[PDB]
């Protein structure tokens, strides 16, 4: 008679967990990949930095 | 068991551009990234298998710039037909969904090497774990790219890969969707 | 959107059966044309187009260039080959294979059989389908060699048929990474 | 009645996914023990570079 | 009859697993945040190299 | 839409310590680390979007430093009143159990820019896989400094940022707890 | 503990509507406090403290050094503005928010409700609770926006209410990264 | 609580092979490697904890190179008994099946420092995630040396370590497998 | 396979009970045989074998040399102490323990009991054994320290009993990082 409850009590916090380690596994693998790039190079785009002088 | 061995040195003016690797059956052994001068191996198990001398390829850039301001003086200033860049947009496996893949941007067929890739996720610039290969080369001497972008699948996004060229009067969008 | 000049080498190193004959061609190609050609076959210095016959004349004027090319064809190439051979030349992937349905056009139930060898190195697949064991034909048209850039390559061979349930629809894969060829089977 | 489909639907998703999801985790943690590795150092092999000249 | 036996037995082998799966996945998770950390500098602390001679 | 880009460019006497960054509405866009000579982005996508060379903020820091001499001479020695670096003890995100956070310990309002900052787990020191961002700038010229702790959160742990600043008689000892 | 000396500089750039009007304050600060502060908007090159006079009338008296200083209006505000732009004013992270419980006073039932706005940019939030579907007031009491040092912020929006099982209470965020408000519910 | 702290600085020929290291009761607290004239810690938390500078090391091994040099000319030329490098294969924790482990092959009591070491699984060499220690010194002044192969467990693979030593007439072949 | 020539410098540095005696032991060894041996203890720069010999008179010739191994004692032993002291020294990692039965030949029943401290430091272990709360003898059988070179210890402590599901067959560690006595229990 509490089999049915038992087994939904396992059943729900067993899938709950899954489903977030599942997408926390797959966008992990996904940040393997991503530390896997080739380093993109350095652009165009430079920031200029103003050059102080002294205090004479 | 034929097998060939490359070496592309191109640079390009105006455009500041230059670039350095090894060509074998079309893959790329290693590039010599100007910027950081450093040998950087296309896949790091080659690094424990060979090594190169990076600043020695740095000194034939310099050379090749050299002599391509020599033959454009010779060449009394002839331009490039800029071919059309045909763009495929393809997957380095079976797209799965939720499962990370490597959309490939096949910059195909196109001179000078130096275009605009960049990749639109609904419509908007990704520039968050964005890849790109050294400008390869081919057998007619039209270079190839590729561009890598690491994504977790999904039907409510779609990829594009905008291709500026100067060869293209319109930019090129082609696109990609989770359909397996 | 200004005129463009591009200088690209092109070094190649030609050789047969391991390094029993290695060619050495020495292409220096400008705006997607050559101007010089120097090969190890010809061994003399030469120049495709009129462009590059003042380059040709002037390497061939000093000996010493001339031997310099000359020993690259065991100096270059043989000996790169060697230090390459490890993780190039005897590089044998595994060729991962999946085999599924697909539709000719869209709105309509699955016609086509794709079967993807994807992930594989070096680019020496073959393909062949069977039918309950029996081998089909008509079937042979592969999108080609699509390399993948990562010292990868990737190809979709179709073939047509309707799924009905009764037979076994399956692909076959020949790669020198694995001595028995790679089968796949696929039932609706 | 139905009790027995809905644990076995139930049992059988979340142990087909938990397979595949070990295995990315232990290859994962393997990479960590891969990128946790010292780094070797260059080898004796050495590609050669050829040496272009100037068009005169 | 036999349900309640095997419920328990997909159930517990699946609660073990996940149970270590979820520390293995938090703490993989936690290595990423420590692989993203800004790389603390080098400290005022100096490790001091004796300099041997030549054998004349 | 009114923004602010600033340029801190500090340097200690007698400490021997000088920092280089690029502030945008309180945030750093990077900062110039001495010992590498590199441009470490205080978010690596920056590097993919834009670029800095390393040796000329090193080429100011001299300066600054030769300033501040200049300055030390004609001011006959003045010292500086060093503020109490209030602290709170924050975490990036709402602390979830066993969920990773980086705790942040909000060093405020302090100088000189030179304090000793020590995350103690439990009582004891903690020194793997604790970063520090460089010592940030404020409206009223006193310095910010956050430091960064990935931990697994646990109620079995109790954390401590040991902040010792001179301006402080006894070294300042605040908690954290875990509490949600 | 020896007296210490610090010289901090504080090149500031201050643009109004994008580069509309852009303002180039620059301030050479001297232990917490100013020594000169060339200005855009004045031009002139001034001093704020007496320590600072002299340092101003040195550089002023180079019509270079004026002209490197008002060229920096465009030359390096402008000019980074552009650079920066793409991923410094154009970012918009979204604002992740968290509505969760708390007691005002150890060992007390919950009596508080915290909207917690994290990991968003830029600081420019706005909260407002809701009942029912009706707007709440008297719950103003916020934290201020807690800056991350990654390039994000914080904040913890406060509303004093005794939590019943009847109502919804229902919080809002406004951002520019959202064109749509984003809406939050708790129920007891 | 008695400690000894060692500096090896060991340079062969003809080999052109030169390492530096402080060993702290047998273990390695850091080596320079000459290649990448970087100060690798053993462990990184030891960078975040001490530091060292790459460049001078560097000075000693051409320094020690010279000596080797002198020492030749006045030793008449006289060779090093081989010793044979005892090997034993081990793995960092009790072999996990599936779990990951580190192969430790334990290249001991051996002279000269050079030695060729391969991991072979099921026969075949591995070189994709292969890494080995700086020879590391003992007390009576014979080098050890641990290989490290990040592997998953299983039955159906085979390791082995293949030792290479001038001492050795033909090749050691230690085994591996999984039982527990 | 040619004849080898190796120069391996061992610069030891003793030090006891902290740096309350500290000994600079300065060994440079060639092929695998000393050749000077200065040493603090004694002071005097000496030489082991008669080829090392003209290397010890030459660098005693001179007085700065002797200085400066002299001042090595707490130059370079003592400041490296405190320097690598926070994490060699104090270095206290747990000593992970785990026992499991074993069978002394192949194809026979488990009849021995191995308690794995694997992964600690430094290495101080000890081992003792204990049946139903009562400590067991004769079983004292280790296979030493072996260093794992990744800052860890590794050993192998085996005493030989049949299981017999009566007994508890508890091993215990002891190590500086636990202020408790470490114990871990097997049963069949």
């Amino acid at each position: 008679l509490a089999g049915q409850a038992t087994t939904a009590y396992f059943l729900y916090q067993q899938q709950g967990r899954l489903d977030k380690l599942t997408v926390t596994s797959q966008n992990l693998q996904l940040e393997n990949l991503r530390m896997k790039l080739p380093k993109p190079p350095k652009p165009v785009s430079k920031m200029r930095m103003a050059t102080p002088l002294l205090m004479q | 068991e034929e097998h060939v061995i490359i070496q592309a040195e191109f640079y390009l003016n105006p455009d500041q551009s230059g670039e350095f690797m090894f060509d074998f059956d079309g893959d790329e052994i290693f590039h010599v990234d100007m910027a950081k001068k450093e040998t950087v191996w296309r896949l790091e198990e080659f690094g424990r298998f060979a090594s190169f001398e990076a600043q020695g390829a740095l000194a034939n850039i310099a050379v090749d710039k050299a002599n391509l301001e020599i033959m454009t003086k010779r060449s009394n200033y002839t331009p490039i037909t800029n071919v059309p860049p045909e763009v495929t947009v393809l997957t380095n496996s079976p797209v799965e969904l939720r499962e990370p893949n490597v959309l490939i941007c096949f910059i195909d067929k196109f001179t000078p090497p130096v275009v605009n890739v960049t990749w639109l996720r609904n419509g908007k610039p990704v520039t968050t774990g964005v890849s790109e290969t050294v400008f390869l080369p081919r057998e007619d001497h039209l270079f190839r790219k590729f561009h890598y972008l690491p994504f977790l699948p999904s039907t409510e996004d779609v990829y594009d890969c905008r291709v500026e060229h100067w060869g293209l009067d319109e930019p090129l969008l082609k696109h990609w969707e989770f359909d397996a | 959107t200004r005129p463009r000049f591009l200088w690209q080498p092109k070094r190649e190193c030609h050789f047969f059966n391991g390094t029993e004959r290695v060619r050495f061609l020495d292409r220096y190609f400008y705006n997607q044309e050559e101007s010089v050609r120097f090969d190890s076959d010809v061994g003399e210095f030469r120049a495709v187009t009129e462009l590059g016959r003042p380059d040709a004349e002037y390497w061939n004027s000093q000996k010493d260039i001339l031997e310099q090319a000359r020993a690259a064809v065991d100096t270059y190439c043989r000996h790169n080959y060697g230090v390459v051979e490890s993780f190039t030349v005897q590089r044998r992937v595994q060729p991962k294979v999946t085999v599924y349905p697909s539709k000719t056009q869209p709105l309509q139930h699955h016609n086509l059989l794709v079967c993807s060898v994807s992930g594989f190195y070096p680019g020496s697949i073959e393909v062949r389908w069977f039918l309950n064991g029996q081998e089909e034909k008509a079937g042979m048209v592969s999108t080609g060699l699509i390399q993948n850039g990562d010292w990868t390559f990737q190809t979709l061979v179709m073939l047509e048929t309707v799924p009905r349930s009764g037979e076994v629809y399956t692909c076959q894969v020949e790669h020198p990474s694995v001595t028995s060829p790679l089968t796949v089977e696929w039932r609706a």
